[PDB]
């Protein structure tokens, strides 16, 4: 894992190493993470214009291992080439099957609603980072608990919770979506921010804390 | 409580030698048969 960083103005390498892990000492195998030749942050961007790839200057980007990985050879290696590919490879790549996005969300709780679709060219769809955790919270919430033919208890009772919408249900589902989210160990938490009601109809939102 | 009111303006006698005759006026107690209702069904709001 890894926290994200951006070069300041005229801040120097050794300033950013002291700041996040104590040590300036550790900068030396830190640059090695950014694959950067010697003029390891340089303020210009004419002079990134040098050999573009090997550099970072004011305003670009940087990788900060966490302390356990910052050692590990093998980290070094991966954080050195792939770059932005680190958050892509890090939440996770798959085939993407929300091709009818403005149909899956008018029948909830019913089967057959998703479907193969087709990017680029001659390829089934494929999403990653983010669009991949949005694809499988939404896919896992509208599942019912006991239902994928391997590895049940997965899924939601939402199917089950429909009631008086007096509000004891509104805190039950409340809860039981919390549960549904909370399920996956890459998200931290999650908390209601409104719970609202129209009738027949509950509405309401939620925040998550996806990991770094 | 027997009636409900009377006007004691409204009472008229006249009396011939052993004859009388008497009228009056007397406001019986009022019913209340009819009820009707309009009853409306609305959305609500409740929220967190």
């Amino acid at each position: 894992r890894f926290k994200k960083h951006v070069v300041q103005h005229e801040e120097t390498m050794q300033a950013i190493a002291q700041r996040y892990y104590g040590d300036v000492s550790y900068w030396i195998d830190l640059v090695e993470h950014n694959n950067l030749k010697y003029p390891y942050l340089v303020e210009t961007d004419e002079e990134k214009m040098k050999d573009p790839e090997r550099l970072a200057s004011t305003g670009d980007t940087l990788i900060i291992p966490i302390e356990s990985d910052l050692t590990d050879v093998s980290a070094k290696e991966i954080n050195s080439r792939d770059k932005d590919v680190l958050v892509e490879l890090a939440l996770g790549r798959d085939l993407n099957i929300t091709a009818d996005e403005k149909y899956f969300n008018e029948h909830g709780t019913s089967d057959n609603i998703l479907a193969f679709s087709t990017n680029g060219n001659g390829d089934l769809d494929t999403v990653k980072g983010i669009d991949n955790m949005k694809q499988q919270l939404q896919a896992r919430l509208l599942t019912p608990r006991g239902s994928l033919m391997l590895h049940p208890n997965y899924g939601s009772d939402l199917h089950n919770l429909f009631g008086l919408n007096i509000p004891e249900q509104a805190t039950l589902i409340e809860m039981e979506v919390l549960r549904t989210l909370t399920s996956d160990n890459r998200v931290k938490s999650a908390n209601l921010i409104d719970w609202k009601i129209q009738g027949n109809v509950y509405s309401g939102q939620f925040s998550v804390e996806i990991k770094s | 409580n027997e009636i409900q009111d009377f006007p004691a303006e409204d009472v008229q006698v006249i009396v011939e030698g052993n004859e009388a005759r008497i009228s009056m006026t007397v406001y019986p107690i009022r019913s209340f048969k009819k009820i009707s209702v309009s009853l409306v069904y609305k959305q609500q709001t409740l929220q967190a």
